[PDB]
This record gives C-alpha cells, structure tokens and sequence, in this order.
C-alpha cells in the first residue's frame, strides 16, 4: 500500500534550476521523515537531504547546501526538492525514502528508511 | 467454624477431642473477680467453683492452667455454650493464633514464648481467650505467665482495670502478652549482637550453629507474629459488639504494637541473614593466611633443597673442585636466594 | 562529517557460501549503521538495521554484528537472488553518510 | 543495654508515661506566630508563652524541644485537651511513624536521621507534630533540627507559607522532613559506592565490618521508611475537617517523594545485599593467585628434585659412574626442563 | 585563603568575546587591567581566563566586580561537585569538562566556573581547551541567533556546548562498553578485568558528577530570578532534558558493566579446583619417587644393596610403575 | 512536579515521537463492540474505520496490537483528544507500571 513518486526529472542546463516532487501514497508525510538520496550513474549513493514535515527542521549534506533547498506540503502529503546552481556532477538518479527513527540507548537515536521510490534521472 | 461438627481423623473415633500438646505435669484452675468495691481470688482444682462465676454482674477471669486434661475443658465448653469446633481448637495447640467471632462468645487462640539463656530453645505455649458476657476464660497448656503484671495490677487498685469492664480486662491480658513479646524480642536482640561479636572476631564451628538456629528461631516467631497483625486489626477495626467501642484507642495502640514487632522481626532476619555471610568471609580470610604461610615457606625452601640434593650428589668426575673454600660460598648464596625471595614477598606483601 | 570506508570493494564468492562485508567508521557511531541491499538498476532495498536487527520480511540468511566501532554484514548461505551491492550507513548524525558499496558477483 | 537497639522493657500500667530516648540535656520551647502582616518569636525555658496561644487566631508554630522534662509536656497535654495514650506515643521514642486522627486535632509520630562522617552510625531522632485548631505544636529531643529553611521562609514572607493556615505549615515540615530524608540517602549513596570501591579492590576484615554496619543502617531505614509511606498516604486520601483542602495537592507531592525514597533505599540494600559476595570472590581470586604461585613453583621444582634424587642414591653397581661432564649434562637436563615449564606457564598465562 | 587546588601549571592567557547586534571584538591578552573597563558596558560581554593557578588575578577581578570572596575560593577549589548559587549582583555555577582518551582508557576532568553578572559572562578554567568552539563560530560568524540576545542566551549557549560534549563522551563510552562486552565473554584474561574495573570506576565519577548538573539545570529554570530572563526558559528546559537523557544513558551502562563484572567474578572460584588439581596430581606423583629415592639414598652399609639382578633398573622399573599406579588413581572420579 | 510538556531529545526534531522497542513485526486493530443484547466482534487494519467509535453508547474495547506504527498511534490520540505527552509514554517502553487521571 505505501508508495512514493518521483517526478520533475528531466535534463537542464548548468547553473539552472530544478524542482523534484515526491508523492507519498498510504502513508501522512506529517507524521514520518522524507529523505532524498543521490546515486551518480556507476556509483555509491549519496544523501541530499531530509525534511521532517511535522516539526519543519530540514537537513542538508554539505556538498548541496544553500545551492538546494527541500521542503514539504502536508495537505498533498508531497516532498519537494528545488535544486539551484546546477553543476557537473549533480546528474544522478534521485531516490525519495521514508524513513522512521529506532531507539538504541536513551542518547542515541537512528533511523532506517524503509520505502524508496523507483528514482529519477537528472543531468 | 459451623455445623456443630467436628474434623474426621483416621486414629480418632469421629466423636473424640484429643490434646495435641506435651505437657501433662500440671493442673490448676484459678478465679479473680474484680470491681471496684473489692477484689475476690480463688485457686480451686474442683471444676464446679467456676461455674456459679457464669452469670456474674461484675466481670471476672477464669484461667484454666494445663488443658492436657480434655475432661475439664470439655466440660468447660459444654457448660458455656462453647461450639465444639471452638472446643478443638482450644484443645488443639498447633495453630496459628486467630480470633473466631460468634454472636455469643469472642475466641482467640495466641501464643507467648519463654527464652532461655545459654540453652538456644525458643518454646512456645498457646493461650485460648474467650470473652462471654462478662467473663473472660483463659485456657493454658501449663504453668508459667505473662499475666502476673496484670494480676497485682488488679490486686493494689493501680491503673483504670478495675473501673470497667471484661473487655478492658482482655485488652490488659492482651498488652501484658504484647510486652511479653517486647521483652522476648530484646532477648533476641541480645543474642544476636553477642553472636555478631563473636562472628566477626572469632569464626569457630559452633557459630554456624548458633547462626542458623537463631535463624530457625526468628522464622518461627514470624510465622507465629504475622496472624497477629490480623488478630489485633479485626479486633480493632471489626468492632465487635462486645468491645462496646470503648476501647477503640487502646486496641489501636496495641494494634501499633504488634506492627512494630513485626517490623523488629524483619529487621532481625535481615540481620541473621548477614551474618552468615559475614562468617563466610571470615573463614575465607583465615584460609587465605594459613595458605600466606604455607606458600612462604615452601617457596623458600623449595631452591634450598634443589641445592642440598644437587651438591650433595656421587660422582667420581663432578666439578665441586672447592674454589676458595667453596662450602661456606654455597652457604651464602643459599642465604642470598632466601633473602631475594623473602624481599620479593615482602614486596608482593604476602608475609 | 563521518567518514565510513567499507571492504572488500567487490567479493566474489558462489552460492552457499558464507560472505561478510566490513564497514569502518572513522569517528564513532553509536550503533546506528543500516545495510541496504541495492540489485542492478532498481531502488535500494533496506536489510538490516541498528547492526543487529533484522527488517521484518528480510530472508534470516543476512545476519549484522558490531565490534566496537566497525560493523559486520555476513550471509551465511548464498542464493541467486543475493548477487547485488550491498551499502552501508550510519545515522547516528543528522547527516547520513553512505559506504561505497560492495558488489557481490558469481 | 542502651547501645543495643532496643530497651523498650517497660509493663507497666497502659495510663502513665515516662521518657525513654537517651537525650536528658537541653530544654527550650521557641513559639513563633505569624501572619500576613507580622511575625513574632518568643523564645524561651518557661512555660508561660506556650499556653495562651491556642486561642489565638493566628497561626502559631509552637517548637518545645526536650522531653527529660516530661511536666511541661504532660501539663501542655492536659490544657491542650489531648489524650493521655497519644502522649505515652510522644514520650516513646522507638514508636514507628504513625498518625492518628481526632476530633480536635491530628497527631503524627516522624523520625529524622542524621548521619556523620567516618562515624557510620545513623543517628534517629523523634519528632511529634499536633495539628489543632489554628497551631501546630512540634515535641523533639535534641537541640539542632532539619526546619531552618521553612524558618526562613516564615520570617522573610518568601512563599505561600504565611498566606494559609496551619496546615500549609504541617504540610512544609513534612516536606522539609523528606528532602532531609533525600540529602541523607545522597551520602549513604557516596559511602555504597567507596565501600563497593574497597570491596571489590581492598579487601580487608574493616571492610566487612564497614559493610555489615553499612547493612545495618540501610536495614534501619527501611524499616522506618515504609511508616513514612503510609502516613503520607493516610494525609492525602482521609482529608481530615483540619485539613482544609487546596492542600492534599501539596501532600501528593509529598507522598510521591516518600514512594522514590522507599525505591532507592530498596536498591541500595540490594547493592549492600550482592557486597559480601563480592568480597568473598575477591578474596578467593587472590587466594587463586596464592595457588597459582604456589602450585607454579611446585610443579617448576619437584620434579626436577625427584630428578636430582635419582642418582642421589650410592649403589655398588651405579650407571654412568665416569661419563664426561656428567654433572654438567645434569645441569643442562635441569636447565631444559625448567625452560620448558616455565614457557607452558607463559602459555597458560598462569605465571 | 585563596589558595589554587589544582594540578596544571602549563598556560594562563585572557580572552575576551565583545558582541552586539553589529558590533563584534575578539582578542586576547595576559594583562588583568584590560579586561576590567568591559563590567560597565551595556553590550554582552565574555570574559574567559584558561590559567587560575594565578590567584592574584582571580582576586583582583572577583574585587572589582563585587563577588564575595568564598565564591572566589570555590572558583579556585577544583575537587567539587557542579552547583549553582543564586546572589543579587551575579548567578554563580561549577560545570565541569571531561575528556576521554581511546588509546588509554581513563577520564580526565576540568572544573569550569562560570558567573553571570548583567552583560557579562566570566569563565574561569583549569588548562588550554575548551569545548565552546561551536558558540565560539556562532558569535564570530554572526550564524544562529546568538548575537540578538543578552548574557543570559549566552549561558545558556555555553551549557549547551558542555551537554553536546557529554553525548560525544557518551558515545566514546559506548564502544568501549560494547568492545569490553564482546572481549569478556569471548577473550577472559587479567587485562579484561583491569579494564572492567577502569570503566566502572569512570561511570561512577560520571554519575556523581552528572547527577547534580541535573539539579542545576533544574534551577535555572524553574526558581528563575530576574538575572535569567523570562525569556530563556525553554532553553533551559531543553538542556534539563538534555541532562536527563545523559543520565538514564550513565545508569544503563553502569548496570551493563556491573554485570560484566558480575560475570567475571562467577567465572572464579572455579580456577581454585583446577590449580588444587594439578598440584595434587603433581604431589601424588612425585612425593612417592622421592621417598623411594631418599630410602634407597641413605648410607646404612648394610642394605641389600648389591648388584645380584640388576639393582637400579628393577628399582627404576618399580618406581615408573608406581607413578603409572598413582596416575590411573586419578581420572577415576574425574580428575 | 510542576507542569508536564514533551521532552526535548537531542538528535530529534521538536515534538517527534518514537517508539523505544524492538519489536517491529506485527500490526492489527481489533474492535470489540459489546452490549447487553449482542456483541461485535471486528478485525482490520484501516485505521479511519475504528475512530468513528469514540462516541458509541455501548462499551467498545479498542485493541491496537503494534505501536512501531507511531502514526496510528497519533493519529488516535489526535481523535480521541489524547495529550502529546500521554502519547509519547505509550511509545516510550522503559517504564515502570504507572496510572494518570486527566479530566
Ligand atoms: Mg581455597
Ligand atoms: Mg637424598
């Protein structure tokens, strides 16, 4: 039942912009954590960022901070991704995971996305 | 405790009571009438003097010392309109101590403990009270009381017994028992800090012993205190028609009593519990010196003999070729060994 | 930033084998490392988490151990299926970072 | 006698009353009234400020300290209108906290503990609080209590403490009672662990007898907590007519604090409980080193003293009476097998 | 009186932070003076002095800002547990800094005081080292909200650095715990134990010293006096919880190592049986070749001594048999 | 004691609520309906079909087996007028037995 979407892919020029939507079905994107992850074509994945909708705190990686910017509408139950100053290496599939937190001892907390779209490619 | 009835044993006869106790020495029966005109006492083993004190207005006491005769006590019972279940609990000492409430009659079964020193025996004894009009009737397995207090309160006037009724009196009977405990508790307290100094200063075999009776004995006094909380919180808080809410305080106040006995007793098993294994570390300690001193000496003189055996040898063609005057050499360095190995103990501690 | 390096780069090995997959943290990371399995050219799919416990509906031949502060993916019994990248993460951070991957071929 | 726990022997008639604990030194009653608008501190060794101020409206904090003087208590007992049974309580110092309910005013029975330094004996006093009316009357023994801060408060109009009646009052003593009881379980917290410390790596017989004191006083309070626990229970849910509510909220708090301390007093018995164990595997671990020397040493020598006893003997028909080097070859066969002994014990990690 | 308790001797340097909404100054120096005209200005100030083994300096400014003496000697006591002291002039608190070393495993502590007066933050430490490096970038970069607020957000900022320190602590602690978990019960020798009773060492004195920051971060937000601001309370209340998770974190390691100690400690006293066997079997084994050696050692001049069948090989021979004999005694009931 | 609001975690965002367990398998919602004339016994998974009885007239017994779901969890709780706090206690599984009265 629980499914995510990716669209808004497609090929752009550099120094441009893109905007990614992610449709969440089965599942509130209020109550879990939304992660966008980045794999370049013949290689490892990377994490781009994280929005967790109900409290509105974002995370980004170091290597796509200022230049990209995630948000989330809860009334869609959709998590966007808007990427800005667009370079060479940013052309990747991009995967859209739920995840949720797990407890491993009263400080530490982690978290394992569960749910991932089929991606998108973007050059 | 109905239908009139009595327990079906296999030995018995279904129609016999039986006393369940050891002691068969004695037999006495007493009677104090007490008031506040005057004060009337009599002991007479004929069982009929008792019986014109059933309808008394001032209220009195009958104690019935040694029940190995079911004769009397039967008879007692029957006399008073005692139920014979009732009966068979008075007769039957190995019970717990309890309070039956009959529209007639209020019947309680306690026990009270004599300790005796250098002979670790806590004994026991059960006492029957039943409270009936304004009569008190108190059976005994044998002579020896706590209620001696009670009794020369009632004979000099002192305190507030006399200017009420029996059911004060059993409240009197009940705090004498109560200090009994108290004093019997103290006792223990006694042999328990005797048997801690001994413990922790000299670990010999009979304190295992000693620990574990004691022991035994609290258990035992638990197992006898805890139904005494039940018999004092009904008593208090049931309100039986009999007590006539006089009283209320003063239950209460033994009520109070008896908990802390119980707290007492747990604190003095906690105490007994501790110490054996204080005992353990004891003799672990003693094991542990005696073994310092046997490694020391084995140690040291275990190099000594390998010289002795080795120079000591028979060979034509052996290298002892005495080099100075050799001998008193091998001597020194027999000496420069101990003394290395006596310093690295002393080092390690161990001597 | 956490650095996890993760070795070997690629293991060969045939079904019925027993494979493990090292990762190593450069700082340290409490006990919240994921593995993932990823086949060729389909979506991750999550395996293990908290580098003892296991997913619901994961097959029990994935099994996770942690030392200290390096962790350890081992199959105990290769199938055809379980021929694909394994990755490798850790949460203990706001910011997850990746391994490289590990490709376990034929 | 009187260094033993208990010296409660007392009979006696159930009307009178005596004192028991061992403080006959200091005598002083500080009566403190208070208000919205003003305070006033009266204090003194007479018994003249304390009598009038039941009938004063305001609220009154009456502190008389020293019961050796047993007429003044008895007398403000009489005036006060309170029963003679209740002052027996007061008077009795191994009474367990307790409160009782009246008419006219509600009586509780508390025990405060001090403990000192490299003294390990707790030390437990009791403190008698009456309730009645519009003043609270506080009996204790020693001079030196844990009630400065609800002083201070009183004095210097910080708080809701002048603003109620006189229960708000009863309710900060016993609030002030409990964080006492908080502060002394830090420092037996402080002394479990450096006994766990010396435990596990000093084992000595001072540190089982520190640890059987140490079980003693953990036994002592949890004896007396568990009484805490139920009169803070009795004062939030009875709600006496002197207990004017928009107060049991303030008692809730209280009984809260009272349920974490019988908590942690429960875990620290268990860890006083698991120490004597710990030392007796301590101790036989370093008495495992002794045999570890010992045995090492054993098997390192006497066998090669068997050896050197093999051809200690003289026979008339010997083997190998005139071989070259002889006793060198000896030697090396010594040297050998000690070097091979020696590395299985570096292999077994035993040496 | 004011007397230095510590142990460091190595460096003493001043540095000050001076922030506004605008405005920023950071510089240091070893002079006393410098630092003393900042107590007037209106603008939220920092004041840290790494070195107070130099007591006059500790006395020279605790005069010229008004604080009492007895907190002056608290300052420079360093064997104390955290506290807070509320004054009308200042707000006066005792943290303290722990360092771990991986390599060695030991903790190492740095008593820090720390005291609000108006506009001003004096910070008071032990050696060169800090864990403020974070707020030190948050006031020098102008990112985060640091600068808008008064002295009060920048205690609390520095409480926050100390907390965030005690997690990444935490989390040092919690590999040794799992390595020390694995090797105990997979590798059992002395080391292991050394270590054990090093880390149950080292989570007590994180308890005793966490547990009272738990009641001053308690205090500064609950009794709150006019020094703190109503406005900074939730951010105390956050580092409260902050401390309430490092403390359930301290219990659950110490109960995890009481029980590896545990552990340990019921594999003794079974050693005892195996070492009274070897030595046993080893006496039982050679005590009778030496008593039969010594017998036919002594010089009587009359045994039977002669070679007629070769004396010492039938003495050999029955000396190896009843070592063989005593041998097969053992192994019976399991030896 | 004082006042009672959500704690803040360090390493979560504000206001997140997590389940502290180890069990993650298993998810149902089973509905008893009972009165004195018949029962009504009803198992499922969708969550919207069971809150509708918050405001039966008969007893209903509302057994949620699985609280790794933390968003069934809030989303009853935001139904039935639950405080956040008491929601997070229900998640939270390092505790001891206790009892609250709310109004
Ligand atoms: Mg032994
Ligand atoms: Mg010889």
């Amino acid at each position: 039942e629980v499914q995510l979407v990716e669209s808004g892919g497609g090929l752009v020029q550099p120094g441009g912009s893109l905007r990614l939507s992610c449709a969440a079905s089965g599942f509130n994107v209020s109550y879990y954590s939304i992660h966008w992850v980045r794999q370049a074509p013949g290689k490892g994945l990377e994490w781009v960022a994280s929005i967790s909708s109900s409290s509105g705190s974002t995370s980004y990686a170091d290597s796509v901070k200022g230049r990209f910017t995630i948000s989330a509408d809860t009334s869609k139950n959709t998590a966007y991704l808007q990427m800005n100053s667009l370079r060479a290496e940013d052309t990747a599939v991009y995967y859209c995971a739920r995840s949720y937190w797990y407890y491993i001892w009263s400080y530490s907390y982690g978290n394992a996305m569960d749910y991932w779209g089929q991606g998108t490619l973007v050059t | 405790m109905e239908e009139k009835r009595l327990s079906a044993k296999k030995g018995l006869p279904p129609g016999t009571l039986v006393y369940t106790g050891k002691y068969r020495e004695d037999f006495e029966i007493e009677v104090m009438n007490y008031s506040i005109e005057e004060f009337r006492e009599f002991k007479t083993t004929d069982v009929e003097s008792v019986l014109p004190f059933r309808d008394s207005s001032t209220p009195t006491w009958i104690n019935i010392t040694g029940i190995h005769r079911t004769d009397v006590v039967q008879r007692v019972g029957e006399f008073f309109g005692i139920h014979p279940l009732v009966l068979e609990d008075i007769l039957n000492v190995h019970q717990r101590p309890k309070v039956e409430f009959f529209e007639n009659y209020v019947f309680i079964v306690l026990k009270m403990f004599t300790y005796d020193k250098n002979l670790h025996e806590l004994e026991s004894e059960q006492v029957s009270l039943i409270l009936t009009k304004n009569c008190v009737l108190m059976f005994q397995e044998k002579i020896g009381d706590v209620f001696d207090p009670v009794r020369e309160r009632i004979r000099y006037n002192r305190g507030i017994i006399r200017k009420k009724r029996a059911d004060y009196l059993l409240y009197s009977l009940i705090d004498a028992l109560v200090d009994d405990y108290f004093v019997l508790l103290e006792k223990i307290d006694d042999e328990i800090d005797v048997l801690e100094e001994e413990v922790l200063e000299r670990p010999e075999k009979e304190t295992v012993q000693r620990t574990h009776q004691l022991k035994r004995n609290l258990v035992e006094l638990r197992k006898t205190i805890w139904p005494l909380r039940e018999v004092l919180s009904s008593l208090y808080r049931d309100v039986p028609p009999l007590i006539e809410k006089e009283t209320v305080p003063y239950f209460r106040d033994v009520y109070d009593h008896t908990i802390q006995i119980a707290d007492t007793v747990e604190t003095f098993r906690d105490i007994v519990s501790g110490l054996l294994d204080v005992y353990l570390s004891s003799v672990s300690n003693k094991t542990n010196e005696v073994m310092k001193v046997l490694t020391i000496i084995a140690t040291i003189f275990m190099p000594l003999t390998f010289i002795a055996g080795i120079y000591g040898m028979n060979f034509e063609y052996m290298p002892e070729l005495r080099w100075k005057w050799g001998y008193p050499v091998v001597l020194a360095v027999m000496g420069v060994i101990a003394v290395i190995m006596v310093v690295y103990f002393k080092k390690k501690k161990w001597l | 930033d956490i650095q996890m390096t993760q070795s070997p780069s690629s293991l060969s090995a045939s079904v019925g084998d027993r494979v493990t997959i090292t990762c190593r943290a450069s700082q340290s990371v409490s006990s919240a490392v994921a593995w993932y399995q990823q086949k060729p050219g389909k979506a991750p799919k999550l395996l293990i988490y908290s580098a003892s416990s296991l997913y619901s509906g994961v097959p029990s031949r994935f099994s996770g151990s942690r030392s200290g502060t390096d962790f350890t993916l081992t199959i105990s019994s290769l199938q055809p299926e379980d021929f694909a990248t394994y990755y490798c993460q850790q949460s203990s951070s706001s910011l997850i970072t990746f391994g490289q991957g590990t490709k376990v071929e034929i």
